[PDB]
């Protein structure tokens, strides 16, 4: 069906294999497999170039059965093989692309979907930065406790309103999703770089975009997967500490990259 | 209005509700008797996944109609 | 019949529908005009979303009926 | 009985089976179709793992029902 | 509109842009200002490929964006 | 004017840092405070108190010793005027310091003669009140004005007849509002990337100086207030939100327990 | 507005005031719900005290602001 | 004369001054009711700010003239 | 107008100016002259410092005025 190329680093001092993309839609299976990579808990064998989307949906599911959770009472075991199912059903969709609804008030806040399971199931955080700056509260009452679904449904009713405050706040909503349209805001970052612990290995969504993220040294990279920097070596994170995506590049270790 | 909300164990809870009430405050409701966050919660009914932001009435849940409760760990 | 899609994106497009055309045909006809898969369209019509199960009776839309067409957030 | 098992790419096989069947003997007529090793095998239903010892009838299972597939790559 | 294109040497390209150019409109303006021919410009905006056929907007890229050019 | 001073345990040495009551004094002991923990002034370790006239003796005496030996022409007659004027100003660090921010970066502020006092000792200076880019009413209506451009273009846009200008106006009054507290999220952003790690500089937020460092990527604001002196767990406030509410960790930069 | 002020002992306590009020009624305000007088508190923001002769818009406290609260000598 | 000077919160200030009063001495009676230090403060009217060694005559003051009072951002 | 500024190395730099410019339009005169940045620099006239924001006309500067320029570095 789909084969991805796969890209060979220095992580931790030993060879570590990361996933690289080429075309748009297979980010959200490549953003939890890469985490796995990172982690050392999903392994391959050391010669291996290129790898297609069925083995890759098999190591996940084979993680998953694998990290079954222990000391679990049976109202928590009939839980989890409901949602376990459930996650499996759609595991499809993580290749094609996966339904996000944020709130804008949290770094952690998404309406509890089913397709959050497959990130319960393997305890892989999942973050965005789509937050209200509170220091305008024009936006925060516009847009209250709202998730992106309903905002966009609050839009369409208060567009053609016929309250001036009801008009105004619809406007000040549509306002705010169209400067942020890149999916992060300051304040967003701020509380990122605040909540993701040093080490932390996670998933982030950004631009319609699922990301892999750590943080070291107190800063925030985003794991490098286009296939455009396969053969760089030198590649491999990207510094995220503004929303214009004018990135520091970095090594395996997290070192500067030298223009050359 | 009156509906339950069954868990996958068994145990069965009525809320008074309204057709207009979306499944945020209902999830809310359930909170009130049972006390698990609604971002916790996963209510489904007729094989299907509710979204938070419809009503029970988008989803035609009628009177004494059952909804299934499901955990998240 | 002829109805109205208003999109996000600034446009409004026209459809040729009747009304017992299920809600997954709809978007399927707004599949093959602006390239948005099915399953991450959400149709909005009288502040109520139209769900895939139904047809265009059960929400009483009839002839020149404007729905919004707003997409999910699908991260790729 | 008729049994379906499918694999997460989407590759999903009608098989012949009893309730009576073991775990084992599903894996076993799996391979005789695919030739997949059955000790690579992972079977699911109802997000549930299915132990090699139990049968058919001890996970309820019932006819047109279908079993998950997972292979134990290396 | 102006965004900035972002190599892996450092140089940075300025480009006048809107919101309505595609991908392709990008990598012919990039021709017009750089040497490189679009068929070997490979675009990227926070990791994510910016494929031919789609605009700016499609990938919501806003002004004073920076988007990463390498080889195709 | 005295002060008192507190001694911490700062990277495993016995160091002190000044420590303030009355509001005023803030410019000179977030620069002393800056001099102490780098070790590049040291007090007698018997002190407890400490008066103004002390603390700008060896003030001056440190800009006198650190004067650049090997200098050109052209730089040792501007150091000299820059370090006439300084002095002059030198006193104001005990009351009060007037600065003027841009909105465009956090080293950005108009060059006053305070600035001077700053790069006369090579310590940065910082602030954090920037505009979100991600607004162009507020870039258009803010632009590349000083505060003190600003409010004057305020108090003019509300009595103009172009109707442009009397809505850059209001927008503009609105952002001074909103971000009242002088530091906003951009900011926030903006400092946590740009001071380095390790970094000991000055930090100017709700009129008022704090001695800054990043540890660990994390900014902290060394805790000078009198109401802590006796507080030996209490060094270091972390900076990673607008509504003050950090979180109070030891001279180590591990968090304090509740006591 | 409702502003917080946070003691070293972990207790937070919730204020209504407004940007008028000055400081030294803010620490009335306070001694209305710990006992606390005023003359032994001292109030903190962002490392700046509070002067009870200043307001609380003198310091741009702005709503859901958390103060540090000590005992003075 | 009386004049009136407005600050930036909303506030209006009555002072009982006359046409000959130096800049200076209109910030002393602005001190004496706010406790603001005259050199922090900044007067602007007609879009000029005053100098201190001018007096209210000097930039045509009127009587019941509104003044802009502005702060320098003063850290302490 | 015609005004001069002066360094402290002697070098006198000629600027055609009007009454009404600020401060920072003279100083980004002396960037596109002799390519000092703005904020880089010190004019002194009358032995006071020029503040960005005020006009050569709030200072009295008439024609063949000399301004000192202090650089920073
Ligand atoms: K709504
Ligand atoms: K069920
Ligand atoms: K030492
Ligand atoms: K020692």
């Amino acid at each position: 069906m789909s084969v991805y190329h796969i890209k060979w680093i220095q992580w931790k001092e030993e060879n570590t294999p990361i996933i690289t993309q080429n075309e748009n839609g297979p980010a959200p299976l490549l953003a939890i497999l890469n985490v796995l990579l990172l982690a050392w808990k999903v392994k391959l064998p050391p010669m291996m170039e290129i790898i297609t989307a069925e083995q890759l949906m098999e190591y996940l599911g084979d993680y998953m059965l694998d990290a079954k959770p222990k000391e679990i009472s049976e109202i928590q075991r009939l839980n989890y093989e409901q949602n376990m199912s459930d996650a499996m059903a759609i595991l499809h969709k993580l290749q094609t692309g996966l339904d996000v609804n944020v709130r804008f008030t949290g770094v952690r806040v998404f309406e509890y979907t089913p397709e959050c399971i497959v990130f319960d199931l393997l305890d892989i955080p999942l973050y965005h930065g789509w937050l209200v700056d509170p220091q305008i509260d024009d936006i925060v009452k516009a847009v209250g406790n709202c998730s992106y679904n309903q905002l966009v449904e609050k839009i369409i009713s208060c567009k053609q309103s016929d309250n001036s405050e009801l008009v105004s706040e619809g406007f000040v909503a549509e306002q705010f999703l169209n400067n942020t349209a890149t999916q992060l805001t300051y304040h967003g970052l701020c509380e990122l770089t605040s909540t993701v612990q040093e080490g932390e290995l996670c998933v982030f969504f950004r631009n319609n975009h699922f990301s892999t993220m750590t943080k070291y040294k107190g800063q925030l990279y985003l794991l490098v997967t286009d296939q455009g920097f396969l053969t760089e070596e030198k590649v491999v994170w990207e510094s995220l500490h503004n929303v214009d995506g004018d990135g520091n590049f970095c090594d395996s270790e997290f070192h500067l990259r030298p223009p050359s | 209005m009156q509906i339950f909300v069954k868990t996958l164990t068994g145990k069965t809870i009525t809320l008074e509700v309204e057709p207009s009430d979306t499944i945020e405050n209902v999830k809310a409701k359930i909170q009130d008797k049972e006390g698990i966050p609604p971002d916790q919660q996963r209510l489904i009914f007729a094989g299907k996944q509710l979204e938070d932001g419809r009503t029970l009435s988008d989803y035609n849940i009628q009177k004494e109609s059952t909804l299934h409760l499901v955990l998240r760990l």
